């Protein structure tokens, strides 16, 4: 008959998020966290309240 | 410089709907919003919407959501609105209005204003009796002389004294209502050296009816 166990263990998820490193490119990761904007609106706008010269 | 010209008084049915017009003139249409304001007589201003003209988007207060609807016609540079199923309530003065900049934005020009009156009246011509004082009693140094306006639908009449040229010493009363009909007057004062000599008439025009008429006071000889 088998004994008793207890096993240490980390975290998995189907996260395809993907980071580089200096050694490795593209590991992939349980969470990540982008710090880059890349889109914006396209228009001119107000600024904090008041309308641009608009020439 | 900046121009808001709108549509001429309306007069509707209860039940019916309106289509008021606002012509822009002075910028360049598609670079600022237009809003529209209405106004109950001599009270409160309420805010109904807004309309950018490059795109057609519309922003709407939630009281008027559903009775309203702005367009806009970039072709011919002219902001609408349009009311539907119209009560005692929409009874009021609409003003087209340009805003600034955005949803935090001042409205800076004003139109001139549609004035809108709800009622199944029919439209009633006026009458003009001019008013000459008693040859009894004489007022010396300044002669008044008036003229009266009754029995009217709907609002507004015109009233001028010789076509104009007659100005500061003018005072038109606003109208009542009288037995569900209009009635308002006016006074001319001049010098008495002036009067009976010149020709003092009493220009009225009433646009619903299509009616020009003058009158001219002529002295009471008693
Ligand atoms: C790290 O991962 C990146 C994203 O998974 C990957 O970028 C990908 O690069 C390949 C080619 O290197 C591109 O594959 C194909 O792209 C166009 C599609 O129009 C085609 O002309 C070709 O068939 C070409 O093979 C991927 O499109 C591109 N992915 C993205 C999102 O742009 C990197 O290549 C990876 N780096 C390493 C070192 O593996
Ligand atoms: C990763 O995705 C797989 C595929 O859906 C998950 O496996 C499923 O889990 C559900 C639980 O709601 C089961 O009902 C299905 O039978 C499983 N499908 C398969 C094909 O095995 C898995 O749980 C996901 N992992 C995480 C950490 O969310």
């Amino acid at each position: 008959d088998p004994g008793d166990q207890i096993c240490i263990g980390y975290h998995a998820n189907n996260s395809t998020e993907q980071v580089d490193t200096i050694m490795e490119k593209n590991v992939t990761v349980t969470h990540a966290q982008d710090i880059l904007e890349k889109k914006h609106n396209g228009k001119l706008c107000d600024l904090d309240g008041v309308k641009p010269l608009i020439l | 410089e900046v121009h808001l010209q709108q549509s001429g008084p309306e007069l509707v049915k209860p039940g019916a709907s309106v289509k008021m017009s606002c012509k822009t003139s002075g910028y360049t249409f598609t670079e600022y919003t237009i809003h529209w304001m209405k106004q109950s007589h001599g009270k409160s201003l309420e805010w109904i919407g807004g309309i950018f003209p490059n795109n057609g988007d519309t922003t709407y207060n939630q009281k008027f959501k559903v009775r309203a609807t702005l367009t806009v016609g970039r072709s011919s540079s002219t902001a609408y609105m349009d009311l539907r199923s119209l009560t005692s309530e929409d009874s009021a003065v609409y003003y087209c209005v340009r805003n600034y900049g955005s949803s935090y934005g001042y409205f800076d020009v004003w139109g001139a204003g549609t004035t809108v009156t709800v009622s199944s009246a029919k439209t009633t011509p006026p009458s003009v009796y001019p008013l000459a004082p008693g040859s009894a009693a004489q007022t010396n140094s300044m002669v008044t002389l008036g003229c009266l306006v009754k029995g009217y639908f709907p609002e507004p009449v015109t009233v001028t004294w010789n076509s104009g040229s007659l100005s500061s010493g003018v005072h038109t009363f606003p109208a009542v209502l009288q037995s569900d009909l209009y009635t308002l007057s006016s006074s001319v004062t001049v010098p008495s050296s002036t009067w009976p000599s010149e020709t003092v008439t009493c220009n009225v025009a009433h646009p619903a009816s299509s009616t020009k008429v003058d009158k001219k006071i002529v002295p009471r000889d008693c």
